[PDB]
């Protein structure tokens, strides 16, 4: 009874860095920043980039938007009303394939954040995001998509 | 019986400052050396750089 | 490729939208969403086979795949694009890369195996149990991509390797550990599984034991 309604396999979230915020009618998926971090902290003033993908839950749309912004000023290049039963993806995470030669309205609703405070990795770091529909606050972690290890100094013994 | 103490819901916690680790004392005194030199004043070493800016 | 994504999106569609609903987003409490997985994760799992799951249990079980190579392509290039996010090995010409995978330092891969893989699995990659009804599979079947995919995401209760924590060499040498391991014979006998004490203790009752009673059977006399 491994299979009852408690069950492991259901009750499991994507093996993904991105954090799940599934309050109000748009989904958050894979909500994520891309801050490559040269150091213990992104210092301020370093724009960094918010990835994300915006599902949308029901056809009756929330495809607003508005603001989804918290401490850093995130800015959204590009913005579009996209989420019509389907996704909204504001960046590209890494790996990600254009799918096409050409683009849609430019880049595909790029979210940047001028940091105005440190980040480091590890960490959470609250973003409200909002839509016409409501407001939810997302706690977004920091995540390194794609890089290898950058090299750290070889270690001489003492 | 069950272990002492367990269990603090209380008191959130906060987020660990930046490690600044403390010069090792006399016990593991060794230290890398800075630079031999003359050093016919204060001391400067045989270490010295600068960034000539426009 | 533009064919590529739309036989992914023609395969999803009537395959798992039912549990990881249409847009990637996952239905909740039968299936995680897709976005971030990247292609390495749907190749794992979908030549496993273990997504095209009929039950939610324990864990998914493997199974004979349900896709052949190129809809596994066509499905990982979907989620990829849809996502973005890790993506499987490939060689020179395209396909996924298998030789490749073969780090060339063996006694390096088995002891990151043994600090990181045996922990769970066993010494030589046959199975372990885990909490509730999970257990870590035996590895023989996996080839080299699998085994390293495996690694680059975490499937279930697995902890997931990323290229920074494995660099994708150590994750070769790994690979090399986990393929000698599987395809390298018993010496000393038939190795009774893989596991030594219970093995070798049923196989002594059984076979060692029932032969010396047996014999005693014989050379002495009922009474
Ligand atoms: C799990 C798998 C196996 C685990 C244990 C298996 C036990 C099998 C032993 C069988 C031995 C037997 O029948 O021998 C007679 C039988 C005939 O020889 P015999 O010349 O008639 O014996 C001289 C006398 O007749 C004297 O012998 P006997 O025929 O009068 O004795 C018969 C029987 C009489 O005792 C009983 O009736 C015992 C019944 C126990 C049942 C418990 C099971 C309940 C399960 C339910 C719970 C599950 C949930 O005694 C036992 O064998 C006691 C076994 C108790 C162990 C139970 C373990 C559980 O032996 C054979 O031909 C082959 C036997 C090979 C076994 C070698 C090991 C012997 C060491 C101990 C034996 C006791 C000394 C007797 C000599
Ligand atoms: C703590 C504890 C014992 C908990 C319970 C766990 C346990 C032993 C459960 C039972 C295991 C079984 C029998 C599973 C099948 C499903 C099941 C329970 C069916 C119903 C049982 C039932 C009433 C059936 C009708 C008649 C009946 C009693 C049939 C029993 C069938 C069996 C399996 C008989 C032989 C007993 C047996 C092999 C038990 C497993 C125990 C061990 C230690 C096996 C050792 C062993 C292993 C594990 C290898 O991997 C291996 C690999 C390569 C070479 C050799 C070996 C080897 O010898
Ligand atoms: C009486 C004295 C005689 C003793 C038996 C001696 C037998 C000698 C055999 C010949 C020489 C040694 C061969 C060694 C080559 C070798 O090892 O043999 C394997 C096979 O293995 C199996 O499956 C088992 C096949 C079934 C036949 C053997 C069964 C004998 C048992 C019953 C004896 C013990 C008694 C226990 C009693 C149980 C009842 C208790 C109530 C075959 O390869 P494979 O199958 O692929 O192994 C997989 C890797 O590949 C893969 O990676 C790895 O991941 C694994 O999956 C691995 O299995
Ligand atoms: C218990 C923690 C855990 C550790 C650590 C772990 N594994 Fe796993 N592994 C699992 C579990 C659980 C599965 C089953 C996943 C599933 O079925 O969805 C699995 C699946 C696999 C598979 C798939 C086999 C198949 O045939 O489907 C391979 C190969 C594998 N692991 C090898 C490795 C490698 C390589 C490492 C690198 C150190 C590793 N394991 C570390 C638990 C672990
Ligand atoms: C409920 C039935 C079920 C169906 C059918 C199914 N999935 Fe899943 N999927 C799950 C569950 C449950 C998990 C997480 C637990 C697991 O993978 O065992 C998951 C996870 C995944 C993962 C790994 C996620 C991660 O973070 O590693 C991928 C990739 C995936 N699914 C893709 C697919 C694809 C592609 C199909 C169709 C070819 C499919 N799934 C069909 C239920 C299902
Ligand atoms: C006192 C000893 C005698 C028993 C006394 C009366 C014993 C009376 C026993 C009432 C049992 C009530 C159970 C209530 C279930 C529950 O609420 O928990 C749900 C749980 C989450 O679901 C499960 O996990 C599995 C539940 C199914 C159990 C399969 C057992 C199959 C047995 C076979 C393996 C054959 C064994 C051979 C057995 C051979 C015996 C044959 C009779
Ligand atoms: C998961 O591991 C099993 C799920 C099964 C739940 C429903 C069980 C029904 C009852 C079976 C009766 C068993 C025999 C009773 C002996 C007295």
């Amino acid at each position: 009874c491994s299979a009852g309604q408690i069950s492991q396999t259901t009750t499991q979230e994507p093996a993904v860095n991105g954090v799940n915020a599934q309050a109000g009618q748009v989904s958050l998926r894979n909500v994520h920043l891309r801050a490559p971090q040269q150091t213990d902290y992104v210092e301020p003033g370093t724009t960094v980039e918010l990835l994300f993908v915006a599902a949308n839950d029901s056809t009756e749309s929330n495809k607003l938007k508005s603001i989804t912004s918290d401490v850093g000023e995130v800015t959204l290049t590009g913005d579009s009303t996209v989420p019509a039963d389907g996704v909204l993806i504001v960046g590209e995470p890494d790996g990600q394939i254009q799918a096409v030669e050409n683009a849609e309205a430019a880049d595909a609703v790029t979210a940047e954040v001028e940091l105005t405070k440190p980040i480091t990795n590890g960490l959470l770091y609250d973003f409200t995001f909002t839509f016409e529909d409501g407001e939810t606050t997302v706690a977004v972690p920091i995540s390194a998509g794609e890089q290898p290890r950058r090299p750290v100094p070889p270690a001489g013994p003492g | 019986c069950s272990p002492p103490g367990e269990t603090a819901s209380s008191e959130p916690g906060t987020t660990p400052a930046i490690w600044t680790g403390s010069p090792s004392p006399a016990a593991p005194s060794g230290e890398d050396h800075g630079g031999g030199h003359g050093a016919g004043a204060a001391g400067a070493g045989e270490t010295l750089t600068a960034e000539l800016k426009t | 490729q533009s064919a590529l994504l739309r036989t992914g999106k023609q395969l999803f569609e009537t395959s798992c939208v039912s549990c990881h609903g249409a847009n990637l987003q996952g239905v909740p409490d039968r299936g995680p969403s897709l976005i971030g997985t990247g292609e390495a994760a749907v190749y794992f799992q979908v030549s496993t086979g273990r997504m095209p799951a009929m039950r939610g249990e324990a864990q998914a079980p493997s199974k004979p795949p349900h896709f052949d190579e190129s809809q596994i392509d066509a499905l990982g290039a979907y989620v990829q694009a849809n996502g973005g996010g890790p993506t499987v090995p490939r060689d020179d010409h395209g396909a996924v890369a298998q030789e490749s995978l073969i780090g060339g330092d063996v006694a390096r891969g088995g002891d990151l195996f043994r600090l990181n893989c045996a922990s769970c699995h066993n010494f030589t990659g046959k199975g372990g149990a885990l909490s509730s009804g999970k257990y870590a599979p035996d590895l023989g079947d996996a080839n080299p991509a699998q085994i390293y995919t495996a690694m680059l995401t975490g499937p279930q209760n697995m902890p997931k390797f990323s290229d920074r924590q494995l660099t994708p060499d150590e994750k070769r040498d790994i690979v090399a550990y986990v393929r000698e391991s599987a395809e390298t014979p018993s010496y000393g006998g038939y190795g009774l599984g893989g596991f030594g004490p219970a093995p070798e203790g049923m196989a002594m009752w059984i076979i060692g034991m029932v032969a010396a009673i047996g014999v005693a059977m014989w050379i002495g006399s009922r009474a």
